[PDB]
Protein backbone atom coordinates (compact mmCIF):
# COMPACT_ATOMS: atom_id res chain seq x y z
CA UNK A 1 0.00 0.00 0.00
CA UNK A 2 2.69 2.18 -0.51
CA UNK A 3 2.25 5.24 -3.13
CA UNK A 4 4.62 6.85 -5.38
CA UNK A 5 5.69 9.91 -5.04
CA UNK A 6 7.62 12.29 -7.56
CA UNK A 7 9.45 14.93 -5.95
CA UNK A 8 10.57 17.70 -8.64
CA UNK A 9 13.21 20.47 -7.43
CA UNK A 10 13.01 23.58 -9.91
CA UNK A 11 13.88 26.89 -10.53
CA UNK A 12 10.72 29.45 -11.16
CA UNK A 13 11.33 29.00 -15.31
CA UNK A 14 10.35 25.56 -14.14
CA UNK A 15 13.53 23.34 -15.39
CA UNK A 16 15.17 20.97 -12.52
CA UNK A 17 17.42 22.53 -10.48
CA UNK A 18 20.60 20.86 -8.80
CA UNK A 19 22.59 21.73 -6.03
CA UNK A 20 19.42 22.17 -2.74
CA UNK A 21 20.29 19.66 -0.04
CA UNK A 22 16.44 18.45 1.05
CA UNK A 23 15.00 16.14 3.72
CA UNK A 24 12.04 13.99 3.61
CA UNK A 25 10.65 13.78 7.30
CA UNK A 26 7.65 12.09 8.44
CA UNK A 27 5.26 13.14 11.12
CA UNK A 28 7.58 11.93 14.41
CA UNK A 29 10.33 14.08 13.33
CA UNK A 30 12.28 11.54 11.80
CA UNK A 31 14.70 12.04 9.12
CA UNK A 32 13.64 9.60 6.19
CA UNK A 33 16.40 10.87 3.26
CA UNK A 34 18.65 12.88 2.88
CA UNK A 35 19.50 14.08 -0.37
CA UNK A 36 21.30 17.11 -3.02
CA UNK A 37 18.72 17.70 -5.84
CA UNK A 38 20.63 16.62 -9.22
CA UNK A 39 18.51 17.58 -12.00
CA UNK A 40 15.83 14.72 -11.76
CA UNK A 41 13.14 14.10 -10.87
CA UNK A 42 13.47 12.23 -6.90
CA UNK A 43 10.94 9.62 -6.53
CA UNK A 44 9.71 7.80 -2.90
CA UNK A 45 7.29 5.31 -1.71
CA UNK A 46 5.35 6.22 1.07
CA UNK A 47 2.77 4.26 3.34
CA UNK A 48 0.05 6.71 4.72
CA UNK A 49 0.79 9.13 7.11
CA UNK A 50 2.22 12.82 7.09
CA UNK A 51 5.35 14.45 5.78
CA UNK A 52 7.52 17.10 5.46
CA UNK A 53 9.55 17.75 2.85
CA UNK A 54 12.66 20.04 4.29
CA UNK A 55 15.22 22.28 2.29
CA UNK A 56 17.84 22.17 4.12
CA UNK A 57 20.29 24.27 2.35
CA UNK A 58 19.76 25.89 -1.40
CA UNK A 59 22.52 26.78 -3.89
CA UNK A 60 24.18 29.86 -4.39
CA UNK A 61 22.16 32.41 -6.21
CA UNK A 62 18.92 30.85 -4.62
CA UNK A 63 16.22 31.24 -1.85
CA UNK A 64 15.81 28.34 0.58
CA UNK A 65 12.13 27.01 -0.46
CA UNK A 66 9.50 26.72 2.73
CA UNK A 67 9.53 23.48 3.80
CA UNK A 68 5.57 21.23 2.04
CA UNK A 69 4.09 19.27 4.23
CA UNK A 70 1.63 16.58 2.75
CA UNK A 71 -0.28 13.33 3.81
CA UNK A 72 -1.24 10.31 2.01
CA UNK A 73 -4.03 8.81 3.16
CA UNK A 74 -5.34 4.89 3.59
CA UNK A 75 -6.61 5.02 0.22
CA UNK A 76 -3.37 5.76 -0.90
CA UNK A 77 -4.13 9.43 -2.51
CA UNK A 78 -2.00 12.67 -1.86
CA UNK A 79 -2.68 15.58 -0.23
CA UNK A 80 -0.76 19.19 0.53
CA UNK A 81 -1.84 20.71 4.07
CA UNK B 1 1.68 12.06 -7.24
CA UNK B 2 3.66 15.01 -7.77
CA UNK B 3 5.28 17.45 -5.49
CA UNK B 4 6.86 20.30 -7.07
CA UNK B 5 9.22 22.67 -5.12
CA UNK B 6 10.04 26.11 -6.63
CA UNK B 7 13.86 28.09 -5.28
CA UNK B 8 13.31 31.54 -6.28
CA UNK B 9 16.29 33.60 -7.47
CA UNK B 10 18.10 35.45 -5.05
CA UNK B 11 17.70 39.55 -6.26
CA UNK B 12 20.88 41.70 -7.53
Amino acid sequence: SATHIKFSKRDEDGKELAGATMELRDSSGKTISTWISDGQVKDFYLYPGKYTFVETAAPDGYEVATAITFTVNEQGQVTVN
Amino acid sequence: AHIVMVDAYKPT
